[PDB]
């Protein structure tokens, strides 16, 4: 659509036999490292190298490391507000 | 180096 460069998007990840299967590092403007191509991570629409800003509404700019984990783990599926860039624009 | 990484 309109407005290109930097846009935010929410990804809904569900819990499976293998779990979420995704790697993420960093605080506040959290950044996703990699995701399981054959798992909830990829199935939910997550790509390698994303900028996760929020998780299930609860922003990642207050909750501690174990805190964010407990929040995400506290539930089968969860939505994550992340940001990326248009590849080849 | 980095004390804020989480893998799930």
């Amino acid at each position: 659509g309109s407005h290109m460069g930097l846009v935010q998007r929410c990804v809904i990840i569900q819990k499976d036999d293998n779990g979420f299967g995704l790697t993420v590092s960093g605080d506040n403007p959290v950044f996703v490292q990699s995701v399981k191509e054959d798992g909830a991570a990829m199935r939910a629409g997550v790509q390698t190298g994303d900028r996760i800003i929020k998780v299930n509404g609860t922003l990642v700019t207050h909750s501690n490391h174990l805190e964010v984990v407990k929040l995400i783990k506290s539930g089968s599926y969860v939505a994550l507000t992340v940001q990326g860039r248009p590849p080849g624009s | 180096v980095e004390n804020k990484v989480t893998d799930l």
